RNA sequence: AAAAUG
RNA sequence: CUUGAGUCUCGUAGAGGGGGGUAGAAUUCCAGGUGUAGCGGUGAAAUGCGUAGAGAUCUGGAGGAAUACCGGUGGCGAAGGCGGCCCCCUGGACGAAGACUGACGCUCAGGUGCGAAAGCGUGGGGAGCAAACAGGAUUAGAUACCCUGGUAGUCCACGCCGUAAACGAUGUCGACUUGGAGGUUGUGCCGGCGUGGCUUCCGGAGCUAACGCGUUAAGUCGACCGCCUGGGGAGUACGGCCGCAAGGUUAAAACUCAAAUGAAUUGACGGGGGCCCGCACAAGCGGUGGAGCAUGUGGUUUAAUUCGAUGCAACGCGA
């Protein structure tokens, strides 16, 4: 688990860190539970919000069947 | 869930990864789901249960741990 | 059973061949305990093959059972409230015990005169793929194969 | 007619039904086979047999096109899902794309009510 | 599958 | 006076509310291309759809409704309730340092406001779903359950209605009284150690008819309010008030019964679960039910057809 956000004082998950993001989302496109990748809900949260917003921006996929 | 081929792996083994990727994505448990409307009042009486049986079943998990069967 | 410990019997071969498998014909043949009776049938009715075939009398035996056994049979199970014909593998033993008990039932149907004439024409049908056994047989295949979807459980 | 030696099968899994549709790779259908018409019907007809024996029959229905390779398109949760699958590759296809297209909303439309057996 | 009553 | 209550300063988390915009998935419909004999549905079917080309598949378009994953005994809200993303307007909560006011508090009959779903009015909208309704099944019947369809309605604006097992079946405020494990959200110091807010589970004393509750009390106290007085009759009638209506609200009496009821206990039962057993199924072989006759019984007959046994456990039984 551990939560990668909390051991690096991150204020903003950032929706344009689209490299980071990637690794919150899965082959499908959706995003990952926080209990398999042990981030926090705080961040999960925030995650959640800036992959929504990428995903608005085209940046990420909705899905993997556009 | 979509599969490529890869070189030289036969055929057995992409659809191996075919339906893993399958569960993963839980498209069939999606499915199942959405056949039937779940009443609101439902949906959230399932969702409490399956939390109370989790933590009792730990419980029962955790208070086995003591008991000697024999 | 439930149980289920169920040990097999000895079968002592018949006399003048020597064959388990004979002897089991011979039982399978016989009613109300007379041996000697179905074991004169048999042993007459197989001369009568013998000559018919000039081949031997355990081998002509042989290729009426190898035409009349059956390899896939049908087991009924109720599913959804609608019965289903589930088709499943013939033991090699069973296989032999329904080749037997179908010959000897469809020599009792015929209308020649004795049994032993009825035993000897049903076994020669079932040499050349043609008296009622063999259609039994053919029934039983056919009913295995309509239904080879349900093979699963 | 024309050859494609690259088509795709559509494999419309329901529980109560297989169809296979095998088209070019436009979308244009060349040839078809479902588990109820290949002599299925009933309890039958919704079972991974079923589905085997239809995926057999549309591949014998392209024959004459010369399709070499498959993009299996997957729909649906019904028993037809992978014997298909395997009949396809069993009839000398080259499978080189498995992929599910089983629509999922993203909430949407509201689904009729449950059933009371 | 259906499956009432005392 | 400052400790209760409040104000200010900085910040924090939030599906809190109102308005507006937008994104992607999907269903349906419409047009066209490919293609051909089925599709769809069920326990099994049929109705239905399809050679006037369906279903399937691909492209283009229209439209409405809801926002997968995240998502969680997670969060926010007085309660009802609130879930994509973005903006605008806006309510509350909490924390750390202080500074300020100086009991300004608590509760509240009547009053007033808010108040799920359904329903009602006017004007829109209508994909999906779906009371009513129709057909097909099932059945002894089947005004149902199941299937194929389908209209109000569900959606929007505005108004009305004012009720729900509107539930924690637990009124609000305050104080006090051993613990344990979690969740979530702040904050101090240095992963550890503290310290606030909300919250889930377990449990101690105590309490409780028991079940249980147990620092978020159903424990120990104080303030104020609401409500109860056997079961039925009845939350009904009449009247009043409210409502467009549906109805809501306030609310009896005669008469009738000797109970009604709560929790828990032992059984028995279950078309509840689990594990076993039995010629219980299964796998088999031979019978009975048909015939003639023997025998017992029922019935009928008779002067009498003596009496008894008479689901399994009477009927070649007492005999
Ligand atoms: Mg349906
Ligand atoms: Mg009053
Ligand atoms: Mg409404
Ligand atoms: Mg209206
Ligand atoms: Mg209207
Ligand atoms: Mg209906
Ligand atoms: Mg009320
Ligand atoms: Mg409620
Ligand atoms: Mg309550
Ligand atoms: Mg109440
Ligand atoms: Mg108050
Ligand atoms: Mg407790
Ligand atoms: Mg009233
Ligand atoms: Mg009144
Ligand atoms: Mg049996
Ligand atoms: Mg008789
Ligand atoms: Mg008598
Ligand atoms: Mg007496
Ligand atoms: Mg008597
Ligand atoms: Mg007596
Ligand atoms: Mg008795």
């Amino acid at each position: 688990k551990f939560c990668r956000f909390t051991a690096e004082g991150v204020q903003e998950i950032d929706y344009k860190d689209i490299a980071t993001l990637k690794n919150y989302i899965t082959e499908s496109g959706k995003i990952v539970p926080s209990r398999i990748t042990g981030t926090r809900a705080k961040y999960q949260r925030q995650l959640a919000r800036a992959i929504k917003r990428a995903r608005y921006l085209s940046l990420l996929p909705y899905t993997d069947r556009h | 869930p979509v599969i490529k081929v890869r070189e030289n792996e036969p055929f057995d083994v992409a659809l191996r990864r075919f339906k893993r990727s399958c569960e993963k994505a839980g498209v069939l448990a999606e499915v199942r789901r959405r056949e039937f409307y779940e009443k609101p009042t439902t949906e959230r009486k399932r969702a409490k249960a399956s939390a109370v049986k989790r933590h009792a079943k730990k419980l029962a998990r955790e208070n086995a741990r003591r008991t000697r069967l024999y | 059973p439930r149980r289920r410990v169920i040990g097999q019997r000895k079968i002592l071969p018949d006399p003048k061949f020597g064959s388990e498998l004979l002897a089991k014909f011979v039982n399978i043949l016989m009613v109300d305990g007379k041996k000697s009776t179905a074991e004169s049938i048999v042993y007459s009715a197989l001369e009568t093959l013998a000559q018919r075939s000039g081949k031997s009398e355990l081998e002509a035996f042989e290729v009426a059972l190898e035409n009349v056994r059956p390899t896939v049979e049908v087991k009924s199970r109720r599913v959804g409230g609608s019965t289903y014909q589930v088709p499943v593998e013939v033991r090699p033993v069973r296989r032999n015990a329904l080749a037997m008990r179908w010959i000897v039932e469809a020599a009792r149907k015929r209308g020649d005169k004795s049994m032993a004439l009825r035993l000897a024409n049903e076994l020669s049908d079932a040499a050349e793929n043609k008296g009622t056994a063999v259609k039994k047989r053919e029934d039983v295949h056919r009913m295995a194969e309509a239904n080879k979807a349900f093979a699963h459980y | 007619r024309k050859q494609v030696s690259d088509g795709v099968a559509h494999i419309h899994a329901s529980f109560n039904n297989t169809i296979v549709t095998i088209t070019d790779r436009q979308g244009n259908a060349l040839g078809w086979a479902t588990a109820g018409g290949s002599g299925f019907r009933g309890s039958r007809k919704s079972t991974p047999f079923a589905a085997q024996v239809a995926a057999e029959r549309c591949a014998d229905a392209v024959k004459e096109y010369g399709i070499k390779n498959l993009e299996v398109m997957v729909k649906g949760p019904g028993p037809g899902r992978e014997s298909t699958i395997r009949a396809l590759n069993a009839a000398g296809f080259r499978i080189t794309n498995i992929t599910d297209v089983t629509p999922i909303p993203h909430d949407g439309c509201r689904p009729p009510k449950k059933r009371r057996v």
